[PDB]
């Protein structure tokens, strides 16, 4: 029960938030650059 | 008739909310009045430009 | 060929336009991940491992897609019925190969199971005729008193349309 | 700094002293109000530091009264166990647990090595740096100097003193410097420091000499603990501060005479600092612009709460600093059901407070 | 022609300008497309006004500060490469060539200058640089420029502020 | 079409100068030149704009103000560090 | 932060250029009015005595200066594809604006600016940071209407929001992780009303008011630190972390009000599978919110005891418990509210 | 043109920042729209009064007139590469210089 | 009214996160003054 339950839940959530943690200690260049690909591929989608 | 009475009233609610949610989903489906689902486009700022540049044709000279 | 949908033919109809939309899909989904994953967490040096990379994060993706979609035409052939049961049994196959890319028996099964529920409740949304993302038929671009709340300095000019 | 035998009589204000114990000082206070038309060559704050038997009680009185200041009295712990109302909150220590009881420097005289006495210290030092910001309120809003017995920044000579003689552990002085370092960077240097210089020999003098009934049969003031204090003194806090604030050594073996350093006082120039910029000696007081100078005493007239919420650390690693939750909860019911503090000052009609149905003034940097 | 040399000329400055790396040598190449770039929007205008105006505003009057920073940022010098001269002049004669082999008429933009307007045009025959620049100074257009300045004003109170000083 | 062989450059050259103000191979002072060349950019995209209008140029200058504020801005929190990060902060590859 | 003169001139500057942005008919004079925004949201965000506000403002203004130029250029682009500022069919050219604000209000796609810049701020630039300057950004939002791209942002803000916000222990980056969140509930009113998302946004931003002004008065960093906090009475300190369950969205509270409009408003509108993936993902806004709540809802702690008095502001107290007392009593104004309709 | 949120003084001087109005070769035609979006609004403007808005983007915005003559020079060098079109006769007759 | 949180349940909360890793367990917490 707490397997598909709340301590497993609780666990799921537990290791999603520390790895989420380690998208958050890179540098801003990253999240920017990730910005200007998501523009990069909306303007090849303008062409076609 | 307590009862027959709140009964009443709230049956008629009902029939008077159903029909504001026909009218409102008639209003938002055609944009048509001016009171809700209407965005109020405007040509005051145009009217006013236009009115400058031909007062500004009077102006015009030496 | 490309531009194909899931359901522009019935279920059991056609193979390959499900292979290829169910595919295309997984390898948006795919992309859309590992873009998010090589640059965040575990980043990778070179051009070998980072394709190394976004294959390992989109092809099991088209697997277990290309799984889904094999055992849900199988299991719709296989007999007359076309019922939620064969997604849920497509859902498992999905959630069982899943567990391999895992490598644990556990993952395989647990995946399984809510895979099969998401397929029975789009298969419910199949039959039944409702959307997940409907358009809104009501939007309330704003509220009442619309027209009185225009507070400008600036006079109007006269119009240059009437209503007669 | 000019005295008030040279001059031939009292100083003169430059401005009217503001009421910054009674009128608040924010921003729309700070455009009318200015505060750097107040200053003068008599607007520095004075440290008097030396050993625990040295007059400086006395001396600084006469400095005060003959430099034309105001003199602040070294802290003692009957500031928090006196309330506003005079009742005395040490005849509660029945009620109380014997782990949250009365710890005053009496009970630090005969019984050193208690628990509390790690708690002791600091609150010493929460009683010295909410001096300092009393002090720093009288010297930006009235202009007038202040000179002070004791200030916090030589607090810390006190805890490695209790600390060598082995009154406290490593997780006292753990968290105390974890209370400095949180704190201290918060107020500003002094601009003069006087160190009344004393032998180890002559502090037991002037103590036995002293006859206080504490002092006396007190294991506390050995050869060692003097002699770690007056050391300590002149090896770290002497010279973490003669690099802001200048610092006269004088020997106070004698009687000590007060002519002689204000003469001393007076021959020190104060405007050669303000030629280099970047210079380390006053560095603190060197606000070039009028906005700067009305910020710092908003930081210190109207942002005395964030100081003091500054003192917030939490450290639950200690068993001696942390207060049991039963024990918090009859401390509770026994402190504020006390006659003095069962509601705010100014608001307690059991001892003596009327007209409290039309009364909504609360005041000024004032303790709940 | 010119305004394909023109284009020609702004990516090569922007191509080296993505290979280089020393903070000055930027600077220099933001300034030479500058003057490139200034050429360029005078070839599509009337006149050379606005042009000018992003001159002092830009080169003389913005980037002198860029230059000044990346200046006292940098000791050494640059290491200058003939392999990149080399390879910016080689395709600086291929696009210019393939200008040459390209039809200048199809390639020439589409926005009129002051003579490619209509000859009974009216307008065009009063003032050089007076009804682009009319609604600078007439009303109600007139709060953005008293806008502006006091943007530039609040602008340097600003400024000071976090410099510190 | 139109969009290739007009302004087909200025959406190059800015995605050009978008990647070199995001790319981890640069310093804080090459994003800052890198974001005065994309304001080079969209000046030179505004007046292709500003220009199928025949007598609305003088936004130009407007866009140019408040660019310029920007660049000035940019550049007096990029010095501010010079007191507190040292001189050596504008090497830095990482935020 | 009311230290100066100036920073009220500047907070009354970046109010006109916000209202500059708001009320632009053009897509020109928007960008116009957040570069006089990002202008006087600069000064603030920087101080002398800490240090890392500096470098936040360097993080800050390279993240809008990067999201108002993509979002001039697209407007550029757009003008010049079509000449009027609306657009018939909606292309990519609206997906590069709607991408470039959601750049600027901090989409979860977008948003890992905004907890790392938040974790070396004080409490006050950031309650003008997810209030006041969440206004300009949002409100050009519900100009677009497409339909997947707000879906795509819903969905990873309120997963993203939540989840991550698990982790962090600091008071500031958790508030940021929070509002990121209940920005994804505002987006979601957006595909549906004007007037719902104001309702969402006044209420979400009276929240945050009352609760950001408990972490400023009392300087409350960390959640050790309040543990730490000395309140005279503990059934004072038990009812003013209310506001906590108040703004997690509790029905006896102020705060189910706004979440219960757009859960009415959207069950109106047909979509039904976005709102059980929000409220399934604000569990752990709860959770997170509830973890702060360790430290009232118990009655007794173990109390550091070297400060026995409670020190706090007078005015700002005064203001605090006006808006606690509406945060928690404030479902009983339901009857005089009129602006649902 | 974007109907703003907020109707406050702070649209006055915005709103006529950019405008076809000053004179401009087909302003008349903007204005002919600008009207239909006072009479219809902005959302039932853009399905009952398309064909006002096509008129005016393709005046200032030149789409098709560009494209016709991007057709028109294509398929001239189309029958160059071709071979039916070569010599002195690949080019026509050449307006005068005051005919525009 | 038994149990009372100790300092060993405020014991998890004294870190720089709230679940460590390998990675955040060599972390520092910031100053309490948050300057
Ligand atoms: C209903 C709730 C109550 C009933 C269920 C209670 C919990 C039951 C848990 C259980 O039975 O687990 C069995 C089983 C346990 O596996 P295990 O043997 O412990 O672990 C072995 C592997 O490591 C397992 O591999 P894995 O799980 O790491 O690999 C897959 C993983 C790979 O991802 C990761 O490893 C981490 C990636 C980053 C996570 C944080 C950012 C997420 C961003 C959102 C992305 C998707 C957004 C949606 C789409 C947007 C575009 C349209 O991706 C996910 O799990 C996607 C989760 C997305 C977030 C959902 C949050 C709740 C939404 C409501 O877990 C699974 O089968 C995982 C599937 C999901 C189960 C539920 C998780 C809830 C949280
Ligand atoms: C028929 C075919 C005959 C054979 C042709 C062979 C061609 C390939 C081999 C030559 C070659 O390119 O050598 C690469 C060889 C290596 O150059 P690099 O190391 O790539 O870069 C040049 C240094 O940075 C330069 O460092 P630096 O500062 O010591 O340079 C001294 C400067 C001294 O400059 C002058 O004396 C010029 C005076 C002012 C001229 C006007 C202002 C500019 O010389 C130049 O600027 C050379 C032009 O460059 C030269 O020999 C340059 C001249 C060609
Ligand atoms: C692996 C891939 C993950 C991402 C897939 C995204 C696909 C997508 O956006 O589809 C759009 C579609 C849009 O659906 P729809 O309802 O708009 O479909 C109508 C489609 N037309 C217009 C062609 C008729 O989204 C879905 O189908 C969502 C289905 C969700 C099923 C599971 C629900 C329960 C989950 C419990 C856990
Ligand atoms: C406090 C003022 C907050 C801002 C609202 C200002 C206003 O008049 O909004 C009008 C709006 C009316 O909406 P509206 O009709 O003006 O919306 C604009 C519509 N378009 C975009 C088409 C032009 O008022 C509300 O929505 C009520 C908000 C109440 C907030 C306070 C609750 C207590
Ligand atoms: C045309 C002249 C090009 C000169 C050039 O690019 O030199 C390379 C150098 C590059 O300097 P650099 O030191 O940044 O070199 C890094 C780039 N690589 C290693 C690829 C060469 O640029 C200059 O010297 C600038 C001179 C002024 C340009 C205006
Ligand atoms: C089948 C039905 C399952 C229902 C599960 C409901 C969630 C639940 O009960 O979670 C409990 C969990 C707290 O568990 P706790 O006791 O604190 O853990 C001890 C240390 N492992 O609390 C949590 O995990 C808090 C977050 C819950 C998120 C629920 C929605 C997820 C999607
Ligand atoms: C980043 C944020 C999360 C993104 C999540 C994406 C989820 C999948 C998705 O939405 O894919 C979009 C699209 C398929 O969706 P659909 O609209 O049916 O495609 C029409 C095709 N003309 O996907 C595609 O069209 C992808 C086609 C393959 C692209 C990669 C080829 C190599
Ligand atoms: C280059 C190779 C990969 C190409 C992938 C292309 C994905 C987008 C395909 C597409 O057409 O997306 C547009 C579509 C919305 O457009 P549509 O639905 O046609 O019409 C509007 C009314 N709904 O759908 C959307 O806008 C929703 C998002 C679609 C999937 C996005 C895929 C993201 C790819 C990775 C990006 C990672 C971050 C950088
Ligand atoms: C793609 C799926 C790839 C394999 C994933 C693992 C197995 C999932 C089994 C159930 C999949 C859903 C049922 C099959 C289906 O129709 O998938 C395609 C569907 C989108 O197709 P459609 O509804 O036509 O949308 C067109 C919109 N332009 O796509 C979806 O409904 C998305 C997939 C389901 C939701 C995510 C996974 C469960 C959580
Ligand atoms: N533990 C501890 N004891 C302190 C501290 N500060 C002072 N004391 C104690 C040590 C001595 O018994 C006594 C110090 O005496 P004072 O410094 O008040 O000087 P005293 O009043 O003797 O003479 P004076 O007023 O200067 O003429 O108080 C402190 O921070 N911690």
């Amino acid at each position: 029960s707490e397997y598909f339950g709340g301590q497993h839940l609780y666990q799921k959530l537990s290791m999603y938030s520390k790895t989420l943690f380690l998208m958050h200690n890179n540098s801003l260049k990253i999240y920017l650059l990730l910005f200007v690909f998501w523009i990069l591929i909306l303007l090849i989608l303008l062409f076609l | 008739e307590k009862s027959l009475h709140y009964l009443y009233e709230e049956n008629e609610k009902a029939q008077i909310r159903l029909l504001e949610d026909e009218v409102r989903r008639k209003m938002s489906e055609r944009n048509d009045y001016q009171a809700y689902y209407y965005r109020p486009s405007v040509a005051k700022y145009h009217r006013i430009s236009k009115e400058a540049a031909d007062e500004l044709e009077a102006l015009r000279g030496d | 060929l490309l531009r194909s949908k899931y359901y522009d033919h019935p279920d059991g109809e056609d193979a390959f336009g499900k292979i290829v939309a169910t595919n295309k899909y997984a390898v948006s989904a795919g992309v859309a991940w590992s873009m998010f994953d090589v640059l965040t967490l575990s980043k990778p040096q070179g051009y070998l491992p980072t394709l190394g990379r976004f294959a390992y994060n989109t092809g099991p993706l088209m697997g277990m897609a290309t799984a889904f979609t094999l055992t849900t035409l199988v299991a719709t052939n296989a007999r007359g019925k076309d019922d939620k049961i064969n997604y849920l049994i497509g859902g498992f196959a999905a959630g069982g190969v899943f567990g391999a890319w895992k490598h644990n028996h556990v993952a395989g099964l647990c995946a399984g199971l809510f895979l099969g529920i998401a397929g029975v409740i789009k298969k419910m949304s199949i039959e039944q005729g409702w959307e997940f993302f409907p358009n809104t038929p009501i939007k309330q671009y704003g509220g009442l008193n619309i027209a009185g709340n225009d507070w400008t300095i600036m006079a109007d000019p006269p119009k240059n349309w009437t209503t007669e | 700094i000019s005295g008030k035998t040279m001059r031939g009589g009292p100083r003169v204000p430059k401005a009217a002293p503001y009421p910054y114990k009674t009128k608040k000082y924010s921003v729309f206070n700070a455009i009318f109000d200015k505060t750097s038309k107040r200053f003068d060559e008599n607007s520095k704050v004075i440290c008097v530091e030396g050993p625990i038997a040295a007059g400086k009680s006395k001396f600084a009185k006469e400095l005060a009264e003959e430099l034309d200041m105001e003199y602040y009295p070294a802290v003692d712990l009957d500031l928090i166990y006196i309330n506003s109302y005079g009742y005395d909150m040490r005849k509660l220590d029945p009620q109380l647990p014997p782990s949250c009881r009365s710890y005053d420097v009496r009970n630090f005289c005969l019984d050193p090595s208690h628990d509390l006495a790690a708690q002791f210290q600091i609150r010493m030092y929460m009683l010295r740096y909410s001096q300092y910001i009393d002090a720093l309120q009288h010297v930006l809003s009235t202009g007038q100097g202040v000179v002070l017995e004791r200030s916090p920044y030589s607090d810390f000579v006190f805890m490695e003193a209790m600390f060598r003689q082995g009154y406290l552990s490593r997780g006292a002085r753990s968290v105390y410097n974890e209370l400095r370092q949180n704190t201290i960077g918060e107020l500003l240097k002094p601009h003069l420091v006087i160190y009344l210089d004393l032998p180890v020999d002559a502090v037991k003098k002037q103590i036995k000499a002293r006859n206080v009934d504490y002092e006396v049969q007190s294991k506390v003031f050995s050869d060692a603990y003097l002699s770690d204090l007056e050391q300590l003194y002149k090896q770290q806090y002497l010279k973490d501060i003669s690099t802001h604030a200048e610092l006269l050594i004088y020997d106070w073996t004698a009687g000590g005479e007060t002519e002689v350093v204000v003469e001393d006082i007076e021959r020190i120039d104060f405007n050669q600092f303000e030629a280099d910029i970047h210079n380390k000696k006053m560095l603190d007081w060197r606000f070039p612009l009028e906005a700067e100078w009305c910020e710092a005493r908003i930081k210190y007239c109207h942002e005395k709460p964030d100081l003091m919420n500054y003192f917030n650390v939490p450290r639950f690693d200690v068993p001696e600093l942390v207060r049991s939750a039963d024990d918090g909860k009859v401390w509770r019911d026994v402190w504020f059901n006390a006659p003095g503090m069962k509601y705010r000052p100014g608001y307690n009609a059991d001892m003596g407070d009327e007209g409290l149905l039309t009364k909504t003034k609360i005041g000024i940097n004032q303790g709940i | 022609m010119i305004q394909l040399m023109l284009y020609s000329l702004i990516i090569t400055t922007s191509i080296i300008f993505l290979n280089m790396i020393h903070p000055l040598a930027l600077g220099l190449t933001l300034l030479i497309q500058t003057i490139f770039v200034c050429l360029l929007t005078g070839l599509m205008t009337k006149s050379f006004w606005y042009s000018y105006i992003l001159f002092l505003i830009f080169l003389g009057g913005m980037l002198v500060l860029f230059i000044y920073v990346t200046s006292l940022a940098s000791n050494e010098m640059f290491n200058l490469s003939m392999k990149l001269t080399l390879f910016s002049s080689l395709i600086l004669i291929f696009m210019l060539i393939l200008s040459f082999i390209m039809d200048k008429t199809s390639s020439s933009l589409f926005l009129m200058n002051n003579d490619m307007q209509s000859i009974i045009n009216m307008n065009s025959y009063f003032m050089e640089n007076s009804l682009s620049l009319n609604k600078l100074y007439n009303f109600p257009t007139n709060f953005i420029t008293i806008l502006l300045m006091n943007y530039l004003l609040i602008t340097l109170i600003v400024i000071v502020k976090i410099t510190k000083l | 079409m139109i969009m290739i062989l007009y302004w087909s450059l200025p959406m190059i050259l800015f995605i050009l100068g978008l990647f070199c103000f995001v790319s981890n191979r640069k310093h804080l002072l090459s994003m800052l030149l890198s974001l005065e060349f994309i304001v080079l950019m969209l000046f030179f995209m505004l007046f292709i704009y500003l220009n199928m209008l025949n007598y609305e140029s003088y936004f130009s200058m407007m866009f140019l103000t408040f660019s310029v504020c920007e660049g000035a801005l940019g550049l007096s929190i990029l010095v501010s560090m010079i007191r507190t990060h040292g001189n050596d902060y504008f090497q830095s590859f990482s935020i | 932060m009311f230290n100066n003169s100036s920073k009220i001139l500047f907070i009354t500057i970046m109010i006109i250029g916000t209202l500059i942005t708001v009320t632009s008919n053009s897509w020109l004079g928007a960008w116009m009015g957040l570069e006089i925004n990002l202008l006087s949201f600069i000064p603030l965000l920087s101080d002398n005595n800490n240090l890392m506000s500096t470098e936040a403002s360097l993080k800050y203004f390279l993240t809008q200066v990067l999201a108002s130029t993509v979002l001039l250029f697209s407007s550029i682009l757009l003008m010049l594809k079509n000449n009027m500022n609306n657009e018939i069919n909606e292309s990519f050219t609206s997906m590069i604006i709607m991408s470039a604000l959601l750049l600027k209000s901090g989409a979860a796609p977008f948003h890992f600016w905004f907890p790392n810049m938040m974790e070396g701020l004080t409490w006050m630039n950031a309650l003008m940071l997810m209030t006041w300057q969440k206004i300009a950004p949002l409100m050009l939002i519900s100009y677009l209407n497409i339909k997947y791209l707000l879906l795509i942002s819903v969905i990873l803000s309120v997963i993203i929001g939540a989840i991550g916000g698990l982790n962090q222990t600091s008071l500031r980056k958790l508030m940021a992780f929070s509002s990121i969140n209940h920005l994804g509930w505002m987006l979601s009113s957006l595909m549906i009303s004007e007037s719902i998302w104001l309702i969402y946004f006044f209420f979400y931003s009276f929240l945050s008011f009352v609760l950001t002004f408990m972490f400023n008065i009392f300087k409350l960093f960390h959640l050790n630190q309040l543990f730490s906090w000395f309140v005279n009475s503990k059934i004072l300190k038990f009812t003013l972390f209310m506001n906590f369950l108040s703004l997690g969205g509790l029905p006896p509270f102020l705060g189910f009000l706004p979440k219960w409009l757009v859960i009415q408003q959207l069950t109106l509108c047909n979509q039904y599978f976005m709102l059980t993936l929000m409220m399934m993902s604000t569990l752990i806004t709860l959770f997170f919110y509830l973890r702060i709540c360790y430290s009232a809802f118990m009655m007794n702690y173990f109390e550091n005891n070297w400060i026995m008095k409670m020190n706090m502001n007078s005015i700002n107290y005064n203001m605090y418990m006006i808006m606690t007392f509406f945060s928690i009593f404030g479902l009983f104004l339901i009857s005089l509210f009129y602006f649902m309709f | 043109s974007l109907t703003p949120f907020l109707r406050l003084p702070l649209t006055d001087l915005t709103g006529c920042l950019i405008n076809h109005q000053t004179y401009d070769k087909c302003g008349k035609f903007e204005m002919k729209m600008m009207e239909c979006f006072e009479a219809y609004g902005l959302e039932r403007g853009k399905r009952e009064c398309a064909d006002l808005i096509s008129d005016f983007q393709e005046c200032v915005g030149m789409q098709k007139q560009l494209m016709r003559f991007h057709a028109m020079r294509n398929e001239r060098y189309k029958q160059w590469l071709k071979g039916e079109r070569k010599g002195q006769e690949f080019f026509a007759d050449p307006p005068r210089v005051d005919a525009y | 009214a038994k149990w009372y949180p100790d300092p060993e349940f405020m014991k998890q909360f004294s870190g720089p996160v709230m679940y460590p890793d390998e990675v955040t367990s060599l972390w520092t917490v910031p100053p309490w003054n948050s300057k």
